């Protein structure tokens, strides 16, 4: 069946849920989230864990590649076209949610301006 | 028939091509059951609840957008069959408020 | 009148929401109906399975029907 | 052929709008039972049992 | 009581007598389970009813004819509960400008 | 009284456009006159005639 | 008015279910006693016809 | 730990006033209750959950005591631990009484 | 943290107690993670009735 | 309790058993489903809206009739809950 | 007994005036019924049904 050959041929679907996960790997500082959100369950009496969007480690850089010169971006929320930002729900393995973040916040207001300066574009 | 419903069930599951087979057992139930639907056929009757509901959510350029789109839909094809597809959407949508809960941990429970 | 027909027209626009929200517990409440009645037929269906009969005596029967005609076949 | 797919194309146009959030292929299965004779308020019902299965699975 | 049923089902559906069988064990369970009526002995809510359906079906014409014939029937002094084979009627009226669903081999889907 | 009564009901399922039979009528007269709910009556013969339809 | 009717119909399957397996179980029999059966016939045949 | 399937059993053991195997039997029964979808009558917008809460004190003779609950409202969003006040907040005005 | 889950707590006490609640602290505690980890605020709120009217039946 | 519900269940069908076995089992499976009461204690309302009844059926005169006989009730202050009995009432009405 | 039949004769009216059949003696029943703080809801569902089902057998 061809739904199954485009599956294993293509990386895993992670704009749509019905793509099984991965976010494993053999180093042991690579599963440093499973770990955080853990403690976070045992030691706070009051955790709420989010729903996540299960990301397809280091996938992250090619969306900041297109953020940065390139096209509007629907996989990510932009309020406006001059406000992108970053979903609260991209974890990446082998860091924290919040530490995932802060160089993703980094890029995003650098691919704000440039997206800005694509609309003055008159062609 | 058979065939499209097995394979309906497979393609929203993103995977089983036999193991599928229990909710199909499901779906082959409630699809032998009847209903009687409030509002039955005429074209003009949901249309105007497609309308409200898009103001409803807020989307009102959308609801302008989408009576272009009801003229053309019919241009291109007329059925007799229009109206339970235009009610079949309608009772499917979806509204964008709230989050939609966790799964990733409601399937515990 | 106007004011009459006024208030005729703001009554449907209510009412016609209100249908619709207790039309969509109607469609919650078959969702369960026919879902539960599915339930029961799977879990009634395997016990009914296991003590009926056993699959793995009758299995057993077959065996040893078949080391005699083997045990007649060496003679 | 043509006119099938002309149908179709106008019909995603309606369903990204409406937010059915139904993917393109699922729909024309929807709309050949349809025509075929279905009830439209049991396959809606079919559709979300399917939809709420494979978000909890995946997690 | 059930013998009647019975040939309300064999009648309509042809003999079988056991392809029959699916609208009978239906039909003793269903005016078995009790239930306080609703629509009875009020007839004057009923006729009203049903001539507002005749506007819709844009049959003006039909309302001052069915009311004619509807007082012929109180005269002749029969049928007990007039109210529920009227009540059967309006629920199964359509309009002539679509058809329902009809669909054979239901089953499969 | 049962055939001159289902004479009016046949002028009466005519003019709704909705098809019902001679017989349906006059077997109705029979269940009402030994008591039956205006809501059961409607309902066993809804469904009576969405099965003929699917039958053939 | 619908909640009530929605969360009495699923204690009435939950107990009836209950009550329903135990039953089954009573007419159809259990393992132990198909296995005792066999027992039985074992020395009866044997008096009967190995004596 | 707290989950799911923990929490509910300490739930039904001290509002049923028995034992922790005692409240098995409906302990099951609970678990199909929850997992049996339904949704609420009031499921856009935190406002509209919150000005029924509000109504249903004035309603009870109580106006003075939904002034100090719009008081609390804002405690409650400082605090920001919670993600889903709204559950919370229709349930306790479910379980209403007088 | 203790602290100021324990204001969190509090704030919600005060408002279970002036719309008379039969649950006590502990319960209630237990509820706000629940709602936490998901489940609509119906079947929740569901359960609770049918389990405090089989403890009266019981005691 | 469970003595009071089989021979009610007896009395209806008319008195003597006679296979009424499974009709009061049926019964206990009843009165296991919750219910929940709309108002409680509010035996008031529960009076007036027999009256709207009444005028509902084109009973009038009964209805006038009908509050004497609560009227009654309320004097000689017997105690089991007036409520509980009107409501009663109510859903045959 | 006697105080029990008094305020069943009372019910005994109220059961006329809206039409339905009951025996004395379930009438005496209900109020036994009540005082033990039986849920009324329950109740009513077995006295409409019951009732029904003896009169449409005969």
């Amino acid at each position: 069946d061809a739904r199954s050959w485009l599956e294993q041929h293509i990386v895993h679907q992670y704009w749509t849920s019905r793509a099984p996960r991965f976010s494993h790997s053999s180093h042991l500082h690579s599963n440093l989230s499973a770990i955080w959100d853990q403690h976070l369950y045992t030691t706070d009496p009051l955790y709420t864990p989010d729903d996540k969007t299960i990301v397809t480690e280091t996938q992250v850089i090619r969306e900041t590649l297109w953020l940065l010169s390139g096209v509007k971006k629907l996989l990510i929320f932009q309020l406006n076209d001059g406000k992108v930002n970053v979903r609260n729900d991209i974890i990446v393995t082998h860091m924290t949610q919040n530490c995932l973040r802060s160089v993703l916040e980094q890029i995003a207001a650098y691919g704000q301006v440039v997206f800005r300066l694509q609309k003055f574009i008159d062609e | 028939p058979n065939v499209l419903l097995q394979n309906l069930c497979c393609r929203i599951l993103g995977k089983g091509e036999a193991d599928v087979a229990q909710q199909f057992q499901y779906a082959v139930r409630v699809i032998g059951s009847n209903f009687a639907p409030t509002v039955e056929r005429d074209e003009f009757l949901v249309t105007e609840k497609i309308k409200k509901e898009f103001v409803r959510q807020r989307r009102e350029a959308d609801g302008a957008l989408f009576s272009e789109l009801h003229r053309k839909l019919q241009s291109q094809g007329v059925l007799k069959n229009r109206w339970s597809i235009l009610y079949l959407l309608l009772s499917l949508s979806e509204d964008p408020r709230k989050q939609p809960n966790k799964t990733s941990s409601f399937a515990a429970l | 009148a106007i004011q009459i027909n006024f208030i005729k027209n703001m009554i449907e626009e209510t009412l016609d929401d209100f249908r619709e929200a207790c039309h969509r517990d109607i469609v919650n409440l078959q969702v369960e109906m026919i879902k539960q009645f599915h339930i029961q037929s799977s879990e009634i269906q395997m016990l009914l399975e296991r003590y009926s009969l056993n699959e793995s005596l009758v299995s057993e029967i077959e065996k040893l029907r078949e080391e005699n005609k083997r045990l007649r076949a060496n003679f | 052929m043509s006119a099938v797919r002309e149908t179709m194309d106008v019909l995603l146009e309606i369903s990204r709008l409406l937010n059915t959030g139904l993917d393109m292929e699922t729909l024309s299965i929807c709309v050949r039972l349809c025509e075929q004779g279905i009830n439209p308020e049991a396959l809606s019902s079919v559709i979300k049992e399917l939809r709420r299965a494979s978000d909890t699975l995946k997690a």
